[PDB]
């Protein structure tokens, strides 16, 4: 049973350089085949990187040429990707994966992704949103909870608790300007809200944040 | 270095239908390279078709691929719902090189969008900003016209979009519509309105509130 | 007009063990290019002055074909080292890592030929010194 393995850090300033290792398991690197880097960006888009094939020899993207270096560590039984002076634009998902005969890729890793930022880590600010109801009536009612001005991703957003699990949508999230925002929503039936307490959990694993936000009926004073 | 582009882009079929779509080559590309993969979100792409025809061991039958020099394609013979991916090609002359894809969604009946718009929150407010958010939830096909009118004026300025996949349970899109603000800008209208045109009626969709009776 | 001179005969026996340091430096001595290049184009030599020597015994003994057809183990070893090397990277650069399962079956049969060769030199060698 092959299988690959991407490892290594998720984030990387511009300019400085990205590397992740690759560790393969139930085939040996020296025996056959090439061992490649495929990395998928934002609108995912697919590209080949390089590889590196059992016998040492490496091939690279062209575009790619100035910047990146395969290397590997035959007793470890992994290969490395070191791509430098990374920018904006060499944010993507990286792949670790094996080329077999024509160099259909046969075996991938789960993929590790890479954000490139100038970012600092910052919690999110979580805002409930409630209707101001003017003419909102009928047998549903959908709140929400915009959670914006975060980095990195991602964050983990749930209803009650997770006991609130029907009637969600979370949407991607999008940046602002270098600060990712999102929102959810939450559909429950006329007769659960606001009779009954509704309340948006936000998880921010990166800046260890954790709140929770009561979806309040535009308040009474 | 030749490049491969796939068509449709993007596509959708019903439960049974026959499903075709291709990859065609900027240059003639040897049949034994001409890969297919498929991948869905969340997951790494998985080896489909491999040297044109060849269908990778655990893929159903109802698949095919067929093709030589510049047009290739991918066929399903009756769509099932667990097909819903996105299709890659794939080949090598002098450089590996990846199709465009070709996203395969499922086709339902046409569902009108349930709007819901939201004025900022008190907590937002106090810290300065101001931002009006629509959700569009629930709606089919994913084509829809989105619209921010302040004070009775279109504003496009500040507006994001951001739509989920198709749901996996009811085959329906939702998407949200944020239109972000300063607190000052805010408070120098009155009404606020998110407006929704989509196939399932010539009547938009509208929905508002006036800033100054909240 | 066989120029079957002792300093041929000598250098005939001579190639056979060279073969084989051949690839031994091959497998040992961690070679690049430029002293790469050298190392096979040694053995390109090497190769041809037992090339020669291997359609001499064909053609006498028996004539040609009947004798090749005995002595087939015998040509695996007369294949340049380098010209594998060159099939290998051509044949991986392509993808065709099937076919170079294969021709890595055909370097180990070029081993064993040649190493048969080698062992085959040494006892006609001690044959000529100590006739027994």
């Amino acid at each position: 049973d092959v299988q690959l393995q991407e490892s290594g850090p998720g984030l990387v300033k511009p300019s400085q350089s990205l590397s992740l290792t690759c560790t393969v398991t139930g085939y040996s690197i020296t025996n056959n085949y090439a061992w490649n880097w495929i990395r998928q960006f934002p609108g995912n888009k697919l590209e080949w990187m390089g590889y590196i094939n059992y016998s040492g020899t490496t091939s690279y993207n062209p575009s790619l040429k100035s910047r990146i270096s395969i290397t590997r560590d035959t007793s470890k039984n992994q290969f490395f990707l070191q791509l430098n002076s990374v920018t904006t634009e060499d944010t993507a998902t990286y792949f670790c994966v094996r080329g077999y005969d024509y160099f259909a890729m046969d075996y991938w890793g789960q993929g590790t992704s890479v954000t490139v930022s100038s970012a600092k880590t910052t919690p999110p600010s979580v805002y409930p949103l409630a209707p101001g109801s003017a003419a909102q009536t009928n047998s549903m009612v959908t709140l929400g909870c915009l959670v914006k001005g975060y980095f990195p991703e991602p964050v983990t957003v749930t209803w009650n608790s997770g006991s609130l699990s029907s009637g969600v949508h979370t949407f991607p999230a999008v940046l602002q300007s270098d600060l990712y925002t999102l929102s959810s929503s939450v559909t429950v039936p006329s007769s659960t809200w606001p009779s009954e307490t509704v309340t948006c959990n936000v998880a921010h694993p990166a800046s260890s944040t954790k709140v929770d936000k009561k979806i309040v009926p535009r308040d009474c004073g | 270095q030749i490049v491969l582009t796939q068509s449709p882009a993007i596509m959708s079929a019903s439960l049974g239908d026959r499903v075709t779509m291709t990859c065609t080559a900027s240059s003639s590309v040897s049949s034994s390279y001409l890969h297919w993969y498929q991948q869905k979100p969340g997951s790494s792409p998985k080896l489909w078709i491999y040297s044109t025809s060849n269908l990778a061991s655990g893929v159903p039958a109802r698949f095919s691929g067929s093709g030589s020099g510049t047009s290739y394609s991918l066929t399903i013979s009756s769509m099932e719902a667990e097909d819903a991916a996105t299709y890659y090609c794939h080949q090598f002359h002098r450089s590996l090189t990846f199709g465009s894809g070709t996203k395969l969604e499922i086709k339902r009946a046409d569902a009108a969008p349930t709007v819901s718009i939201f004025p900022p929150s008190s907590e937002q407010l106090t810290s300065g900003g101001a931002s009006v958010v629509c959700f569009l939830n629930n709606f089919y096909p994913k084509d829809i016209n989105v619209k921010w009118k302040i004070d009775g004026s279109e504003r496009q300025n500040g507006v994001l979009n951001s739509w989920t996949d198709q749901d996996s349970k009811d085959s329906t899109y939702s998407m949200s519509s944020t239109l972000t603000l300063t607190k000052d800008e805010y408070e120098r209208h009155n009404s606020y309105t998110c407006e929704a045109t989509h196939k399932t009626s010539t009547s938009p969709i509208v929905k508002s509130f006036n800033r100054n009776e909240c | 007009d066989v120029m079957e001179h002792p300093l041929v005969e000598l250098g005939v026996s001579y190639a056979a063990l060279l073969s084989v340091i051949v690839v031994v430096v091959e497998y040992t001595m961690q070679l690049s290019g430029e002293y790469l290049v050298r190392l096979y184009l040694v053995d390109l030599i090497l190769v041809i002055i037992l090339w020669a020597d291997y359609a001499y015994r064909a053609y006498k003994s028996g004539d040609p074909a009947g004798y090749v057809k005995k002595t087939l183990y015998e040509i695996p070893a007369l294949v340049p080292a380098g010209l594998l090397a060159l099939i290998e990277g051509h044949l991986a650069g392509l993808g065709l890592f099937r076919l170079v399962r294969l021709l890595r079956f055909l370097r180990i049969l070029l081993i064993i030929s040649r190493g048969s060769k080698f062992l085959s030199a040494i006892a006609d060698a001690a044959d000529k010194l100590v006739p027994r």
